[PDB]
């Protein structure tokens, strides 16, 4: 039992957070409303104070005399699945016959789709997301040639044995999914649910993945965090013996059912790395053009 | 313990020096007991 | 309320009107300190000043809640922030801010 | 009405006769984490008025050259009074802040302050001026503890966005002849309910001069910038022997 | 300079439990303060003097 | 508001404090009752388990075949009032005209009064007391001879002037209440309240009156709580000339309106200073008689 | 199903098999302090579970010949865990306790502890041997911290008082043949609401072989003794920067 008043009237413990704005239909842009002159004191719709930290709430109305405008433009392409629920590329696995890479028919690559500026710079205008996405393997010699090979492409979850060979044992996929396809036949494609053991992915993570002394040495895990890390996927020439073609995939996603929070200012220096937001310090160009004089076009 | 938490900034034109005035009292929860004579007695000699 | 001689040192006739206040000047940003004081009503110190303190001092024992209130005098266009602390019992002079 | 305010958390008060209304992050208060939310199973320690109350940690010179500093949350916090306690006892903890930026001038001087709260600010490093050699910025520089650190390049805020644009972020702007002090109040910020106070820094605080201080020689050329906070609605959990990092 | 006293209270400046306050402010009204004999005079009636 | 389950359901702030045991009315010792022959199996009230922290339950109709009595005996007399509302001494304060004590006609007694055995050890049985008192001042000269001197009690508050002679200022006494009375009259006496800043006064205080280290040279103050510091007693000839007898005044003190709380093992080792427990340690001896041999009287 | 127990509290459980019942002193259970004996005006902080749970602080041997232990009350926990920091950084603090002394043997070891909670332990010295010298016990020996103190003079308790009449305090024996542990629980005990964890040692706990411990040539001569207590109803106030003393 609690007795003692300052316990009885104490918030401590208010799961539900109080919000001070709401979300409302939007599916036009706002109509325009006749006006006409004002000649008040008082009244300033213009004057505004930006140290506040809003955005200024004066309206074409109040600034000039408009006329009436039916507004029926709609906002749906600036949704953010219509933004986004685009394929575009997140990687290249290349599997070359006579090579320096991968000269053994298999090929292991790290799901990170931070190696592909446009599809980096979309993704990293927010914080967390959330989201389904919709994977298609192209596949194709060099030249962009066809030709009859059969591949085996396998998602290994973290955990799980990454095949070290063209004949690893791994390739008996009893539990991972695998897929099966021609060359000739179409792209590959697949669906892939949210994965992760966060309640969403996170391009940046201002934080150390583990405990303890954090030395030279261990600061290229400053930013790593394992709960955007899914897992590596692999593919092989489906033989024995090496295949008499060399081969190049080409993986795309879509996104889709995607939700988003917290926006952040959107890249402006070129990307360097897929780990982190290092920039060429000896090359730092403004975010756009310049001009001679500011009085001047 | 009274600190600086910015600065005392002024002007051109404006002292580089002012003071502050204290002035205390007690809150509403305040009371006093066991009555007694105080420590100072202002006399010397005989008063005349 | 009446007025607490934080500021009592000097002890020359001609100087005791400086118990009354102390100041405040522009400093070099280190949170440097102002004054300090104990907030003991009854004791000897610059609570003998008020009229709470000698009224004070013909009780034995008190109890309550104490208030100062602090009066910037200098010119209207000097501005400033500065941090009052009260320090409980068993805490020392704080070395810094 | 809207200039002056009275701040009152704990045992602590703050005042201001020159401020410029109050930021509520995302538009949302900070609130404790829900039963459905929640995942650990132990009962958490809630504190309350020991922790959550506010701490004046820093203070900074703005000059004619400054480039602009930053602290990471709750990175500052960490060694501080019973919340960083807390925050090294326990292995969970979660929390929200008000951020009280306090800077006061004349009404000679001029200049303006961008104060703003960024959310994963992940730091980034020159690349060794080439952009080959892949660098990475040192303990000291992620977490910076109370001193903060000031930024090398403000313009892309050591980790190559525009400053230009931090605006879209929770932030106000401590403009001289307009007010002296900002005041934000954050919410808990990550994907997930709680997280380590020691190994993840939720957000950073921003300050940096957009428009150069100035005034005219003979004017008090010290003029300060002082950081204080309170975390709000402090939640801890995950109790064992109390761990620096 | 108005004046008057401060106003301000404890429940205002800082987070403040609830206390039952019992103390007796009868010790300090005028009769408690001043109903003390205390030495007024002294006559003296020395034989040589 | 409160959400969480957790908080809804915690006892943190209960002041109600559960007792486990209530005093019931006993103005008389409990009556005997008629009992009989039993030879029963798992009933077994002479066996006890001391271990538990009990006194044993086993009463005198259980362990052997008892008449009927009606106990009328009273336990009035063993009420704290009872036991301590008993004047007893606890200061005897000299006025020598010749001496190396107190040959100005004055002297300040400290209200104390551990420096007496027989008052002292009654006390100490309980750990904290709250009480008002009666005081009976006794004087005369050494013979025990009753002369024409008036005299003047004060008492002195803690943080009043103490009067440094016998032609003090403070004798003016204004504020501090004083008694004159003559050696001629009977003993003075008055009633004095429970003038403790704590609810109650302790003969046991362990702790320290300030913060800070604790070095040898400030252990005298080991023990010492101001709560029981309630002042001194000042007494004086009335004259500015010496007075032309030595004089003795016993203080007797009664206690009235009495409250104890936590009893504690009684004194078995002579005192020896009234600030402490301290004991003769070359000298300690048995709580009491001894004999010979365990199986001899 | 009286020899039988679990204490739980906080995120620590104890077990026996060998009880002797639970006593709660003086008849009555340790609780917060009500808002009219109060007269502290701050809000107070309850911490809960991470201050309230069971600590392990301190093991002696019994020995043939041991003379027997005291410890202070709360000064054994004022360095420990976050109980330890809010009684630093705290001037105020009252709570309850519950003790559990420790120690078992064989079915062939014999012997009988006697394990008390004596309020206001006030320790005495042998005032030189003559009793002329008037000495005084060293803050060593009054705040022992968590190892303890052993008895000079068991017989009377170091105080001048006859331990044969310890018993009139909230007690339990720990007789070999009978249990392997002792459980009290004890209210806060003082003449104030609250009070200095520093200054201030509420009570002491008196583990003394009254019976003295045997066995023979053969049986396991390490005979521990265990001290562990979890401090109840926790609350502080007067809050300040962190004091060891
Ligand atoms: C959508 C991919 C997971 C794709 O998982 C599979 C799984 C199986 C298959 I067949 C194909 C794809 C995750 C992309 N993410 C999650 C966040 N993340 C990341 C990368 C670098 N830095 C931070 C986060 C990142 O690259
Ligand atoms: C009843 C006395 C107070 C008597 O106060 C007056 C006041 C005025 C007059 I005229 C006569 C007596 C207090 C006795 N006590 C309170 C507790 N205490 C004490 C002494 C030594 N060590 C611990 C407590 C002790 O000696």
């Amino acid at each position: 039992g609690d007795r003692v008043a300052d316990v009885i009237e104490s918030s401590i413990g208010d799961s539900v957070s109080r919000a001070l704005t709401h979300a409302l239909p939007a599916p036009t842009g706002q109509n325009t409303q006749v006006s006409s002159h004002r000649l008040d004191t008082g009244k300033v719709p213009a004057l505004q104070a930006a140290e506040i930290g809003a955005s200024s709430n004066a309206s074409d109305e109040s600034m000039i005399e408009t006329r009436c405008v039916l507004n029926s433009h709609s906002t749906a392409e600036t949704t953010l699945d219509s933004f986004f629920s685009r394929a575009g590329l997140v990687g290249e696995i290349d599997l070359p016959l006579k090579g320096t890479t991968n000269p053994n028919g298999y090929a292991n690559w790290d799901i990170d789709i931070t190696g592909y500026a446009q599809m980096r710079r979309k993704v990293e205008l927010f914080t967390y997301m959330r989201f389904d996405a919709e994977f298609t393997f192209v596949a194709c010699t060099p030249t962009g040639e066809v030709v009859p090979q059969l591949l085996q492409y396998m998602f290994v979850p973290p955990g799980a044995p990454k095949p070290d060979s063209r004949e690893s044992l791994a390739w008996q996929t009893a539990t991972n999914p695998s897929v099966f396809v021609k060359l000739s036949d179409p792209p590959a494609q697949v669906s892939v649910p949210f994965m992760s053991p966060a309640s969403a992915y996170q391009w940046f993570y201002d934080g150390y993945p583990t405990f303890g002394e954090h030395k030279q040495e261990k600061d290229l895990e400053y930013g790593a965090c394992p709960n955007n890390m899914m897992g590596t996927f692999s593919v092989r020439t489906v033989g024995t013996s090496k295949s008499k073609y060399p081969l190049v995939v080409r993986i795309y996603m879509r996104m889709k059912h995607v939700r988003a929070w917290i926006p952040r200012p959107m890249r402006n220096q070129n990307y360097l790395f897929k780990a982190n937001p290092n920039y060429a310090g000896n090359s730092i160009k403004p975010t756009g053009a310049s001009r001679t004089a500011i009085t001047t076009l | 313990s009274i600190w600086y938490q910015t600065n005392y900034v002024v002007p051109i034109g404006a002292p580089n020096t002012a003071y502050i005035i204290a002035l205390a009292a007690a809150q509403k929860n305040f009371t006093m007991k066991l009555c007694k004579d105080a420590s100072d007695i202002l006399q010397t000699g005989t008063i005349q | 309320e009446t007025i607490l001689e934080v500021n009592n040192v000097p002890t020359n006739a001609t100087s005791l009107m400086e118990r009354l206040r102390f100041p405040v000047s522009a400093q070099a940003g280190k949170g440097e300190l102002c004054a300090v004081f104990r907030a003991d009503p009854g004791r000897n110190g610059p609570w003998q000043s008020t009229l709470l303190g000698q009224l004070c001092g013909y009780y034995t024992q008190w109890s309550g809640s104490l208030e100062v209130t602090f009066m910037f005098t200098g010119s209207f266009m000097a501005t400033g922030k500065m941090l009052i602390a009260y320090t409980p019992p068993g805490g020392p002079l704080p070395k810094d801010r | 009405s809207d200039r002056v305010a009275q701040l009152t958390i704990g045992n602590s008060t703050i005042t201001t006769q020159e401020a410029a209304n109050i930021i509520v992050g995302y538009g949302e208060w900070p609130s404790y984490c829900s039963d459905s939310d929640a995942t650990a199973v132990d009962k958490p320690t809630r504190p309350d008025v020991s922790v959550n109350r506010f701490y004046t940690l820093d203070t900074k010179l703005w000059e004619k050259s400054s480039k602009g500093w930053y602290w990471k949350f709750p990175d500052v916090l960490t060694e501080t009074g019973v919340f960083g306690q807390n925050a090294q006892f326990h292995y969970l903890y979660r929390s929200g802040f008000c951020i009280h930026v306090q800077c006061n001038a004349s009404k000679f001087h001029q200049g303006a302050l961008l104060v703003a709260v960024l959310p994963e600010y992940v730091i980034g490093t020159v690349a060794g001026g080439t952009g080959t050699e892949d660098t990475h910025p040192p303990y000291k520089q992620t977490q910076p503890g109370a001193d903060g650190f000031e930024l090398q390049h403000p313009y892309v805020l050591d980790a190559g966005i525009p400053i230009s644009q931090l605006t879209v972020c929770p932030h106000q702007w401590i403009n001289l002849r307009t007010n002296n002090c900002a005041t934000i109040i954050v919410p808990y910020i990550n994907a997930l309910p709680f997280d380590s106070a020691l190994n993840h820094c939720n957000f950073g605080l921003l300050v940096v001069p957009i428009s150069p201080l100035d005034y005219d020689q003979g004017a008090t050329p010290v003029i300060p910038i002082t950081i204080t906070l309170a975390p709000m609605c402090s939640e801890f959990a995950g109790l064992r022997q109390a761990v620096t990092q």
